[PDB]
RNA sequence: GGUAAUGCACAGUGAAGAGGUGGCAGUGUGCAUCUAAGACUAAAUACAACAGGAGACCGAUAGCAAAGAAGUAGGUUGACCG
RNA sequence: GCAAGUUGAGCAGAGGAAGUCUGUGAGGCGUAGUGAAGACGGAAAGCAGUGUGAGUGCGACCCGAUAGACUUGUGAACUAUA
RNA sequence: UAGGGGCGAAAGACCAAUCGAACAGUCUAGUUGCUGGUUCCCUCCGAAAUGUCUAUCAGGACAGCGCGCACGCAGAGAGAAGCAAGGUAGAGCAUGGGCCGGUAUCCUUAAGGAGACGGACGAACUGCGAAUGUGCUUUUCUUCUAUGCAAGCGUAGUGGGCGAGUUCUGGUAAGCAGGACUGGCGAAGAGGAAUGAACCUGGCACUGUGCUAAGGAACCCAAUGUCUGGACAGAGACCGAAAGA
RNA sequence: GCUCGGUCGUGACACGGAGGAAAUGCCAGAAAGCACGGGUUAACGGCGGGAGUAACUAUGACUCUCUUAAGGUAGCCAAACG
RNA sequence: AGGCGAGCGCCAUGAUCAUCACGACACACUUGUUUAAGGACAAAGGCCAGAUGGGGAGUUUGGCUGGGGCGGUACGACCACAGAAUCAGAACGUGGUCGACCGAAGGUACUCACAGCGAGACGAGAACACUCGUGUAGAGCAUAAGGACUAAAGAGUGCCUGAGUGUGAGCACUACUGCUUGCAUGAGGGGAAACCCGGGCCUAGCGAUCCUACGCAUACGAGACACUUGUGGCGUGGGUGUCAGAAAAGUUACCACAGGGAUAACUGGCUUGUGGCCGCCGAGCGUAGAAAGCGACGCGGCUUUUUGAUUCUUCGAUGUCGGCUCUUCCUAGCAUGGCCAUGCAGCCGUGGCGAAGUGUUGGAUUGU
RNA sequence: AGUUACGGCCAUAUCUACUGAAAAACACCGGAUCCCGUCCGAUCUCCGAAGUUAAGCCAAUAAGAGCCAUGCGAGUAUUAAGGUGGGCGACUACUUGAGAAAGCGUGGUGCUGUAGUUU
């Protein structure tokens, strides 16, 4: 049977990779942070406070507090067949910058000139939404350099 | 374990730091003018057998160190709890590193 | 219910003429309220047998066990049973 | 139905009457909460009925133990021993 | 001589067809987490055999899944497009464990040992690493959507499950014991596998005309014939191994 | 287990003592029992292991060693007891 | 009121109240010695208190479990493995550990490594102390297992008792418990300072209501007022290992009751380890010679006639071992009939093939 | 254009042999009186310039070991969905999709930020 302790079956997790080990660079520690940004979490074993519980490794949430040298992020889980939101501490070693949002942020930078313009000239966006790949395109081809294909290779 | 016989920490009544005298707590004598002492031995009174349960089922060996602390100057008192231990000594000579 | 004794008893002990009480043990002191250890008392309250009047009750496998010579015919060694 | 209020408490007055009508008039819950308490105070329509679903206590949807106790109730016509 | 009492040449024998504690009557309609039963029609919706705690394991309670009444309302058991985490299958044998053999060379012996290397390996070896599955953001992202979702309040049943396909652990195995994932029977009829809870086709108000599925087409039994190769064994259509002429 | 003898200790309530305004506590005191010393199996019952050693081989009268409250005598047996 | 030893305790005897034996009388009490004998003792009653007490009375004698019992603990905690690469995830599945220990093995600041291997240095050897060069951890880190750590978290050296005090918010399926983190304060610590510290490098070493002991200030107290006792509030200790927590020994072959095929003792079904029977290969043996007859070391099957393994059917009942009697079936063929091989001269045999028509007995010991 | 002080990403920067280097630096170097620390001015701390490019730091070289990239291995190994496909099993063919690793070949061998100094 197994146990139940707060860093159960955690020996994968929580070891370092091949030849990475030591304690983290100088980068981790002057990254500035701000309420609203979107985080992930990967936990560093090599520091041991500030650690969140193993469920939490590799998930991404919003900060909602922000402290001297730990951050409070919000999560959703489900229980009971119910959602519960859960807030959760985290020390600034064990939190990196969550890529998530890139191409919406860029989107939004083209929609902030649009939606002016749209008040002067026009009345309502063209909005630059994106679209699915389509059919196959139509093609013209010279029909030269024609190559033939057999089964000439046997396999034995 | 080993503990010193005195240590320097914060009085809540002083509010600074002051000399403590440090020793063991020491469990006093029943009263039986209390009302639970009173309650009992009126109901064991007749002939109504034992009124009460006993525990007969126990299994622990130790018991929790408990430190009763008093402020030299306003003596003051504080109770420090330490876990558990079979056995205690206060103000034996130090272990002084790399005997023969 | 009466909680460091609410009431009642038994054995030891046992008052004062002045004493008893004021929902928590003790000692003191004012204050308030009563008078035990002798007796009597109506009305307003409770409920069988027997009599009278009523009912959104039961209608002969129901309603009392029993709508006729029913605690009968009949039964237990007996108490009792039907 | 009435509404910052609400109510068939018991009981009295009238009446050819176990119905109905009218008084007098408590109490309870509500009109704002916090603490063991001393103490303090600053949001949120309720009361009484007529019924339905459902919890708890009483035989408790219907029938069913082996047992326990109590009587100033009965038995040695069978069988045991003097 | 009488019931927690009698009487016994002792068997727990006998005390009115009753005795390892009599009979009568009452308390009493004693108690029951256990067995049996529980009385009219149609319409609409529709489960669970799992988790935590229990002198708990034939029982409870709390939560999860039904139904009724519903204030209200931009959502979804599906994809894309950016982004994270993972150490299984395969592949390998660089730290650790561990099998067999080595040329030149080296060390001694005149034996053996080491060896520039090759072959064989681990559920508790890893240097590399899938497919499938999981989460985050965006309707400023395709596609659907009101005969739809639904906070809140009240209250039921359930808490012995079993089987198929794909996989796993214990065991010589088992119509054996125990988990995980996606549909079933339970609570599911109809047509087909001759027959069969679960397999194939395919989800049921009540009628009438046409068409197909799965499976069939000498006869039983509604619909059958054609072409080309094999095969001679009371064989096959239903059916067992290593080894063989 | 039963029985006999003494206290050296313990061991209740009462009866005393000290203190305090008083209650509650504290101290002393303390029979029989218990503890301690003897008796008792036609009382309940109980009654051992290991090594060497004799002019063929075997066996061990003999020796050594561990152990106790005492280490199964006289008899009897694959017996209704192997 | 006397006496002793440098007014003290110790030794003399004289007044004041109980009081334990012993005498001698008769009045309570006792006895048919009764015109009598005993006698304040006995015997008989009463109220409290100790001792003894299966003679009796009430009651109890946990759970899981390839049926129960005996055994183990899968009953409260912790690490690793597996459970088809998130998390979760059963079995009396696998390898183990816990109920503690430590004034430093706690807190801080600085210095420097280690295990080995190759050269050296008298006694001095395999193994003594000191040096030089290499050295990614091959060492250590008190105590399981995993993870972590290198101008350190390891080894030394200095100083300190933060193993402070009030009061909030959260994470692990979250009550208890453990940990993470906010603000305010200390005539707080270590460090030049930035920084760090409210136990142990991280994941384990633990426990409600009521009662009781101790610490802390703020409350209550009955018609009034003072004090000795008492009652409230917050927090810690004393403990429930059956660990979300009753106060608990056996036996029934004299036995009762409610139920159970949710579960054993027959048969049947599935399986075939064990039991029995058959094949394949050819090392050796047979007077020569693999194979007349044998056939090691290995490998593949069939049977249900042995015994296991499992619990699907029956507990408001399917009569349980052996013998007697009587019938039918199977073949893996003991005799009887036809044949083939031979290490078949003949006689007697041995190995094989088609074949189940007819036969296969009488007794002694024993329930068999 | 190098160097030097303080850095970023942490081997294209490592490890082993050899060789070069104008200027200014960077060093080795000369002492211990004091502050400070050692069994020991070796290390650490202080006060100095008589020497020297020998060393370090920087740069080049090597069919070098190791690291980084890419091609091939290879549509190979494994795998999602499907059928009254096959096989006594052990396992495996086909249809619509997703898709490796080791080895071995070829090329590389640090790049940059802020300030100071030197033709
Ligand atoms: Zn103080």
């Amino acid at each position: 049977v197994s146990s139940h302790g707060y860093r159960r079956q955690t020996r994968n997790l929580f070891s370092q990779a091949f030849r990475k080990h030591g304690m983290p660079n100088t980068s981790t520690y002057l990254t500035q942070y701000a309420v609203g940004e979107y985080v992930d979490i990967k936990v560093n074993p090599a520091i041991h406070k500030g650690m969140p519980h193993k469920y939490y490794h590799g998930r991404t949430g919003i900060i909602k507090e922000v402290n001297r040298g730990s951050v409070i992020v919000l999560f959703n889980r489900i229980l009971a067949n119910k959602t519960v939101e859960r807030k959760v501490i985290v020390g600034i070693e064990h939190i990196r910058k969550s890529k998530c949002q890139d191409e919406y942020l860029k989107r939004l930078e083209i929609n902030k000139k649009i939606i002016e313009e749209a008040e002067k000239k026009g009345e309502v966006p063209v909005l630059f939404k994106r679209q699915p790949k389509g059919p196959k395109p139509a093609v013209e081809m010279l029909m030269n350099n024609i190559i033939e294909l057999s089964y000439d290779k046997v396999e034995s | 374990v080993n503990i010193p016989k005195t240590r320097r920490t914060y009085c809540i009544k002083c509010a600074y730091h002051t000399e403590f005298k440090v020793g063991l707590l020491k469990k006093g004598k029943d009263s039986p003018r209390k009302q639970g002492a009173r309650r009992y031995a009126r109901k064991q009174r007749g002939v109504h057998g034992q009124t009460k349960p006993i525990l007969k089922r126990k299994a622990k060996t130790t018991k929790k160190v408990i430190l009763k602390i008093e402020c030299t100057k306003c003596k003051s008192s504080q109770l420090k709890v330490r876990g558990r231990a079979k056995h205690v000594e206060f103000g034996a000579e130090k272990k002084v590193k790399g005997e023969a």
